[PDB]
């Protein structure tokens, strides 16, 4: 049946298998028609150089554009020649080439995909191209204030890091952008064991790994090094940053202090004290009678118009914060209420509203977790990040081990009498000073 | 303005006239006397009254 | 709801207090040094 | 566009301590910041007495 | 673990019930009432209903409610369209039962307070703005009226004059005309059908009254155009499309991938789609077009969306259009349409696999049909299209009464007329 | 093209789609 | 800059009489370009207007083959004499391309009335013409003005 205990028990397992040249494999089936196939590559802006900036980036849109075997848009036309969708996304830490297709053509997606993953067409025809609209693209990145201000947030924090630079890089190295450096970084971190790949859909693990066998056995894909591992402990700089243009209706802020990289334990414990206290919007039908302090002020006297709470932890890093928005008048007052949550809990917290949050974590854990994709798609970075390990049942078992001190004594570290960052967007000039936020983040006992 | 304690008595309010009374950011220790000059009073007060306590 | 927390807390203020104010005043006690 | 913006130097008035790019922060950050606050109390003793 | 089960009752009402293994459970509960059912003087009711769902029921105080889902973790929903709004609910396997009874309160137990429908009078508005941020939305809601006359010409929104006019009990009335044990369809997903098979029975047999299918919305065409401040027009043809449940309703869900493009891969434009193509040869630089299918119970409407600059608009449609003769002429490729059965197949399946949206895909039967078809028997009949269905097909929309919608800046934008 | 659409109102999220 | 918050009330008063909002619509529906133009500005075109997009239509529109003086109480000399001197300028002119097209069709807003307003209109003729003349007669045929109050 279906009972939360059981219901933990019958899923299909974890699979792994693994080839020569450091290519990953593995796999979950899930007796279902379709599959999506998809990939996982660390190699990240953290690698890339003062010239790489941006150009894998710049690289990311080039795949489809047509490659070595498959000249341009020769490609897609056999995609859809299936009827089968096609996406491909990058990131700071990772990127994620993938599919979602009917379980039957797979031979050729993977096929067609291993192709992709290294033979590709370098043509200027493209590049120009694609130059252009990115530079097209680079000026109107400044319509989303959102993407904006988390772009000012790690710089102020990450400054004289690899990490703390432009996911596209900064625009005009991609007008001097060249396709033989891209060719290094081709050639530099798209070898295996960098290089991962999973699937889940009916494909079971065998099946999967029989027909992932030799491109790719392979290709190479190789093992040599590009030194090792080449990464560095990133600095974390007390700071603050404003951009102020007081034309705007409405400015953003966001607020955060560094925390633990993403295999660590204490990064489970953190998880509910965000869901705990929770996010507020504009729009929800939950009025002033909601239980969380904020999502029942900020909707009584609309101290913002919404907010919400960020977790996003690197490597070695993570990052605690919100990010709100409200009145150029009403800035102040979200604040001193918001420094109150975090503070109050590090004292005065209640192991009630606990189960509150701890319930919450447990559904949009089992929420999140059904489809194709995601299922697909938590392995890749998964197997990136603690490897294999989808220890499913054992987040609940993880869930358990939670408690009112532990919650406490983890906040207390990472909170109290800190140093925390600031980002800001017009119209700031409300924000108090850094001194006031600091004196602000330890209490003196009120 | 949600449980803010200066609210409470509206004479914190009036308290606002300072901590948030904003100011320019350079200024001469030339400026300082103004307020000195408010506490060079308060003592004389005080002394002048014990003075009197005798006198 | 039994405030657990606080209680460590009030326990220094309060010796904070006791102490200071037998320091303000400073009158008969035991250990000198 | 709006990311052609950087950040300039300030190691300048920094101390030495975090001042390497590659390390952690938090290892002086206990030590760092006890400098600053064993100043503050300091100060007060001399104006309690 | 154990495959659809649904169970007509003496109301009529089908409870629907799987057994799941995951401890994810969630309900959901249909009803008939959309848009359409509002009149002249109901206008904006069930958009207003839409936002009855947090208030105070006449089992509980509202409070003791909203402080219930979230101290359990649960999670409420509530959706509609123009037809069928739909109340889902979900929370962890074990604690469906409280949910799950609050869910009857709210439906089953309404209260009206005069000062507690005051407040959500400022509400509707913020939400309504909220949805216009997309030009392609105010676009839509305009072309219902074009096309029709009566029912769905109803908005899913508060004409702004209508505000001020609800009163409680014009919604109380709504509320039980529109309801009864025979429209109400409940579907269970994770739960056990007997659990789930008995409170169904028991608080939900009411009535009785009013299902009133008065509104056949008589399409009647025309075509509306709005003076706006865009640079980039926006615009629709419709010749009127036949009713849900049809292989014609298939035909043009085939016709539309033949040339309706949705992007299969990240930013590439649809070369399979010859709309757009045959469109981009003859074009100039940014723009779009993709081909606009719906249907609901009586009938539904096939068009194109188009998004274009000033001058560009309409030889944008034009060449479309005139690109859609040439299908009309006798243009065919079977692979194509063979594709594109593909495409469609799993592009059914890719939609239908999702469970949730599956979930609407069972009481999107049941309120409809009432039992369940295998989407193999759909991939069976997927492929039953005749090809001179689909060619005809397109031929209707070019062989009858046609309906525009249009609005930025209008200097060049033609009429039908020009069409 | 589109369904057509939906609507959404519901409670702790919010939103509209197509 | 100052004259931006003035055409609202302005533009507003005129539409207490619903007959006025009523007719605005009217030219739209029968026509596609010229008349069609409202004599209220469209509100999202409010902050559009420049000084230069005046200053031009200034002496665009203007010529002294337009323009039309007319004296009453004043002798035709004085009258005669300054008019030639300073309004002599240009050219230009006179932008005739709107033919305004008449072209048919109807516009039903959905109000708050509860006296519904309606028009049923075909293109009369041109100014200046027996036929607008016979219309100026067929009006009076079922046209009513009062003649006598309350009647």
């Amino acid at each position: 049946t279906a009972t939360y205990a059981q219901a933990l028990q019958s899923v299909p397992e974890t699979q792994v298998s693994q080839l020569d040249n450091g290519l990953r494999v593995a796999s979950e089936q899930s007796s279902q028609p379709t599959c999506t196939v998809g990939v996982w590559i660390d190699a990240g802006s953290r690698y890339e150089s003062e010239k790489n900036n941006g150009a894998g980036y710049f690289v990311e849109h080039l795949a489809f554009k047509g490659t070595k075997n498959r000249p341009g848009n020769a490609l897609e036309k056999e995609v859809e020649s299936m009827g089968a969708h096609l996406n491909a996304y990058s990131t700071r830490e990772h990127t994620a080439y993938y599919i979602k297709a009917l379980s039957k053509d797979l031979p050729k997606a993977v096929e067609l995909l291993a192709d992709i993953v290294q033979n590709c067409s370098l043509e200027d025809s493209q590049i120009e191209k694609e130059r252009d609209v990115i530079l097209q693209e680079l000026q109107e990145n400044d319509t989303s204030m959102r993407d904006v201000v988390f772009n000012y947030l790690h710089a102020t924090a990450f400054q004289g890091t690899p990490l703390a630079q432009s996911v596209e890089g900064p625009s005009e190295n991609v007008r001097k952008l060249s396709r033989a450096d891209l060719t290094e970084y081709l050639s530099r971190h798209y070898k295996a064991p960098r290089m991962v790949l999973a699937a889940a859909g009916g494909l079971e693990h065998r099946q999967l790994l029989d027909l992932a066998q030799k491109h790719f056995s392979g290709l190479s894909g190789t093992y040599d090094e590009d030194a090792v591992p080449t990464l560095s402990p990133c600095r974390f700089t007390g700071s603050q940053i404003c951009h102020r243009e007081d034309g705007l209706p409405l400015a953003h802020v966001a607020i955060a202090v560094e925390g633990p990289g993403w295999a660590h334990p204490d990064n489970v414990a953190l998880q509910v004290a965000n869901a705990i206290i929770g996010h507020y919007d504009c729009t929800y039908g939950g009025g002033a009678h909601l239980s969380s302090p904020l999502a029942s002020i900020a909707a009584t006297n609309k101290l913002c118009q919404s907010f919400q709470t960020f977790n996003i932890c690197y490597a070695d890093t993570g990052l605690l914060g919100a990010h709100f928005v409200c009145d150029h008048m009403s800035i102040d007052d979200m604040m001193f209420v918001l420094q109150g949550q975090w503070m109050r809990l590090c004292t005065s917290a209640t192991e009630s509203e606990v189960l509150r949050g701890k319930n919450l974590l447990r559904n949009a854990l089992v929420s999140h977790l059904d489809g194709t994709t995601p299922v697909c798609e938590d392995i890749g970075r998964s197997l990136l990040t603690y490897g294999r390990r989808i220890p499913l049942a054992e987040w609940e078992s993880r869930i358990a081990e939670v408690d009112a001190r532990v919650v406490r004594e983890v906040c207390s570290k990472y909170f109290y009498d800190q140093c925390p960052a600031v980002a800001g967007f017009g119209p700031i000039e409300q924000l108090p000073d850094y001194n006031r936020i600091r004196s602000g983040m330890f209490w003196l006992r009120f | 303005m949600t449980n803010i304690r200066k609210s409470h008595p509206l004479m914190k309010i009036v308290n606002n006239a300072f901590i948030d009374l904003p100011a320019p950011s350079n200024i001469s220790s030339w400026w300082n006397f103004g307020s000195l000059l408010g506490i060079c009073l308060i003592l004389q007060i005080l002394t002048g009254l014990f003075l009197a306590m005798h006198y | 709801q039994l405030a657990r927390n606080w209680v460590p807390t009030a326990s220094l203020w309060g010796a904070v207090g006791a102490v200071g104010l037998v320091w303000a005043t400073d009158w008969r006690l035991i250990l000198d040094w | 566009s709006h990311t052609d913006i950087k950040v300039p130097d300030f190691s300048d008035y920094r101390r030495p301590e975090v001042l390497d790019s590659t390390k952690s922060s938090k290892e002086s950050s206990e030590a760092r910041k006890g400098f600053s606050y064993l100043v503050t109390a300091t100060t007060t003793v001399g104006v309690a007495y | 673990p154990q495959d659809l089960e649904f169970t007509r009752l003496p109301n009529g009402l089908v409870i629907a019930s799987l057994e799941n293994y995951a401890p994810a459970s969630r309900i959901g509960l249909f009803i008939k009432a959309g848009s359409r059912y509002e009149n002249s003087n109901n206008l904006g009711t069930s958009h207003l209903l839409r936002l009855a769902s947090s208030l105070t029921t006449k089992g509980a105080s509202s409070f003791k409610i909203t402080r219930g889902i979230e101290a359990v973790g649960g999670k409420l929903s509530v959706t509609s369209t123009r037809e069928n709004m739909a109340y889902t609910v979900e929370c962890l396997r074990d604690d469906v039962d409280i949910l799950m009874e609050f869910l009857l309160n709210v439906t089953t137990a309404p209260e009206f307070r005069r000062w507690e429908v005051a407040a959500l009078q400022p509400q509707l508005r913020i939400d309504k703005a909220v949805a216009l941020q997309n030009p392609q939305a105010h676009v839509i809601e305009n072309l219902h009226a074009a096309a029709y006359r009566n029912a769905l010409a109803n908005s899913l929104y508060c004409p702004d004059y209508r505000i001020g006019k609800v009163t409680p009990v014009e919604l109380h009335d709504y509320v039980q005309n529109h309801f009864t044990s025979a429209r109400m369809a409940l579907i269970g997903l994770g739960v056990s059908h007997p659990v789930l098979k008995q409170v169904a029975e028991q608080f939900l047999n009411i009535r009785g009254g009013l299902g009133l299918s008065g509104a056949k919305a008589k399409y009647h065409g025309g075509e509306i155009r709005e003076q706006n401040g865009d640079s980039l027009v926006h615009a629709a043809l419709v010749a009127e499309s036949a009713a849900i449940g049809s292989a014609e309703a298939n035909a043009f869900s085939v016709l539309q991938h033949v040339l309706g493009a949705g992007p299969h891969v990240k930013r590439g434009s649809n070369a399979t789609s010859s709309l757009y193509q045959a469109v981009a040869k003859g074009v100039h630089q940014p723009f779009d077009v993709s081909a606009f299918n719906a249907s609901y119970s009586d009938s539904g409407l096939f068009g194109f969306y188009t998004i274009s600059q000033a001058a560009s608009a309409g030889d944008v449609i034009k060449a479309a259009y005139n690109q859609v003769k040439t299908i009309a002429q006798g243009n065919l490729s079977n692979p194509d349409v063979q594709a594109a059965k593909n495409k469609l197949k799993a592009g059914y399946l890719m939609s239908v696999e999702s469970s949730e949206g599956f979930l609407d895909e069972v009481g999107s039967q049941a309120l409809a049909a009432g039992s369940y078809t295998p989407p193999s028997t759909v991939l069976q009949q997927i492929d039953a299209v005749a090809d001179a269905d689909v060619i005809n097909a397109a031929k209707k929309f070019v062989s009858g009464r046609k309906s525009m919608a249009a609005s930025g800046n209008l200097g060049h934008t033609p009429f039908i007329d020009e069409l | 093209g589109r369904p057509l659409v939906a609507s959404v109102s519901l409670n702790v999220p919010a939103s509209v789609r197509y």
